[PDB]
RNA sequence: ACGAAUCUCUUUGCCUUUUGGCUUAGAUCAAGUGUAGUAUCUGUUCUUUUCAGUGUAACAACUGAA
RNA sequence: AAUUUUUAAGGUAUGUAUUUUUUUU
């Protein structure tokens, strides 16, 4: 039951400062400072002788997966 | 058959209270302004202390009645249905909601 | 494992719906193949173990030892293990009784 | 680095509890199920409408039918009695015995 | 009006197949039943 | 090897399964001494489930049965799933 | 008869936590025995013809024939 | 024909009260 999360404004109205307390993070150090603008006996003998489905699990790629890694 | 939208319901209750009020008036017959300041725009309206006390008493009384009738449905509600197994009151109450769902 | 079991269930439902893949012709030819071979070799079909059979106790000893070697190593036993080891120890304490139990199950029990 | 395992323990006291303690717990819950959660009152407690109304508990722990004056070992036995032909009769006899007076 | 959710896997706190077979199976077993009787004769 | 179920330990299942549902079998054996989860579940499915059918046999069933048992040789779960009945009855 | 107020009652309608989430069901684990003996529920049978014996505190019960 | 060295954290809880000079009837 997360229900109502947290509003920003109450965190945006805190009296720390405009910035945070003044902690200097490592990812806010200046980077990419400039913008960029656009412009025959043997043969005879035997008895038996001579589409994309939309789903993950019933797909064709999936059966190949469980055909191998489940051995 | 049927449910009623919160509009029509509101109207019906309005009418009900109109009738009740008219009966208070008739039985009372049987037993027998606007000023706005120049300094501030605050408006004031003369009031009879009577009928205001009668109003408060009406509201309180109706609240009492409603609360009591619902309470009686509380009482009967639990005493009527003993058929299925129940661990606690809340269970029985829920399963009566299951009776309403049918 | 949850995926694998799902593919198993899908496969078996589809074999209920479609039916078997053998066809009766292929099955007939296969059956002919066996019968002709077993005639050529003059095979004597395996009997059912008689009431007094010479080797019953020995075939037990082999079976029960095969079952006991699993728990020879194990350390902390779950409940099912203790249940099994109870069954094996009883199988040593009444071999004849457990032979009758076995053969009886070979007859009657289909579920 | 034994964190690799994945078991652990809370730092409080001495865990498992004693087989006798489990039975007490298990025989209360079983008599809660079969009872369908009702509180069967003691005989001395000076009467929450009962599901029925005859069953009680004496000064000892046993269950008793106050109509039939029978003593019962468990809820399972009671449901045998309440479904019995003697507890049927004593309701009819009290039925007549009331229908002859008020 | 929504039902009330009842789970088989949890009961926290309070609050207490149709189709038949195929002709595939019918036909296969006959062929095995016939072919066997023929071979047993 | 008995594991026999008295009418008390049958009456406690149906009250336990009602409470805990059918997938918590480990908890059902907590209410029930003498019996493990695999024993509790196995009885609920084979006997006590009220959706089971224990009833007399119509004249079409013994025809339906002897049809299946012939067309499927010994497979008594597959038949029972066709018959919608517990196997050891079928 | 009727406009019409108030208490009582049934119904329709309104309705309460109508389970706090998530993952590999999150994981795993469970019942001593033997000898003697009593207590307590339920199910089934009988209140139904005479006399003679056994029996009982008295019944009951048991034993024969019309 | 050449490797390479170590410190923290996930384990022993956590919470409450406790040394005070007597606020005017
Ligand atoms: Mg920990
Ligand atoms: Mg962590
Ligand atoms: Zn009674």
């Amino acid at each position: 039951t997360s229900h109502r999360p947290q509003l920003e404004a109450r965190s945006g109205a805190k009296a720390a400062a405009y910035t945070p307390t003044g902690i200097e993070h490592a990812r806010l150090l200046p980077g990419h400072t400039t913008l960029k603008y656009r412009k025959r006996s043997w043969r005879k003998g035997t008895a038996f002788g001579r589409g994309y489905i939309n789903d993950m699990t019933k797909s064709e790629y999936h059966q190949e997966f469980l055909h191998k890694h489940v051995r | 058959r049927g449910g009623i939208s919160y509009d029509q319901l509101a109207k019906l209750s309005y009418e009900k209270t109109l009738r009740n009020l008219a009966t208070q008036t008739q039985n009372s017959s049987k037993q027998d302004k606007v000023q706005k300041d120049t300094k501030t725009g605050k408006i004031t309206i003369a009031d009879d202390d009577k009928l205001v006390n009668k109003l408060a008493v009406s509201l309180q009384s109706e609240s009492k009645k409603r609360y009591e009738a619902r309470k009686r449905q509380m009482q009967n509600a639990k005493t009527l249905y003993g058929v299925e197994s129940f661990i606690n009151d809340k269970n029985k109450q829920f399963n009566e909601k299951l009776s309403r769902e049918s | 494992t949850r995926l694998w079991i799902k593919n198993e269930q899908e496969r078996q439902r589809q074999i209920q719906k479609n039916g078997p893949e053998i066809t009766p012709e292929e099955a007939t030819t296969i059956f002919s193949v066996m019968v002709e071979w077993l005639e050529s070799r003059s095979f004597s079909p395996i009997p059912f173990p008689p009431l007094t059979y010479k080797n019953d106790t020995k075939i037990l000893v082999l079976a029960l030892e095969d079952l006991k070697d699993v728990y020879a190593s194990k350390v902390r036993l779950n409940a099912s293990e203790r249940e099994e080891l109870a069954l094996i120890e009883e199988a040593y304490d009444n071999p004849h009784d457990t032979l009758n139990r076995i053969k009886k199950y070979l007859l009657t029990q289909r579920v | 680095m034994n964190y690799l395992e994945g078991v652990g323990s809370k730092k409080g006291g001495g865990g498992i509890a004693s087989e006798s303690q489990f039975n007490l717990q298990r025989r209360k819950e079983v008599e809660s199920l079969l009872s369908k959660g009702e509180n069967v009152p003691y005989t001395f407690q000076d009467e929450q409408v009962r599901s029925n109304p005859y069953i009680y508990k004496n000064h000892s722990g046993k269950l008793v039918c106050k109509l039939c004056n029978t003593m019962h070992m468990s809820w399972s036995s009671v449901e045998r009695h309440l479904g019995g032909k003697k507890h049927g009769l004593n309701v009819l006899r009290r039925g007549i015995s009331i229908e002859k007076s008020s | 009006k929504i039902p009330a959710a009842v789970s088989n896997w949890k009961n926290p706190n309070g609050y207490t197949e149709n189709n038949t077979i195929n002709d595939g199976f019918m036909k296969l077993s006959e062929a095995l039943e016939n072919a066997d009787k023929k071979a047993r004769q | 090897k008995g594991g026999v179920w008295t009418n008390v330990e049958d009456q406690i299942l149906k009250a336990a399964v009602q409470k805990y549902g059918t997938h918590q079998w480990s908890k059902v054996a907590s209410l029930l001494q003498k019996k493990t989860a695999r024993q509790s579940e196995l009885r609920w499915n084979e006997y006590l489930n009220p959706k089971l059918n224990f009833t007399e046999f119509s004249k079409e069933e013994d025809a339906q049965l002897l049809d299946l048992a012939r067309e499927l040789p010994n497979q008594w779960r597959t038949i029972a799933d066709m018959m919608a009945r517990p196997a050891q009855v079928c």
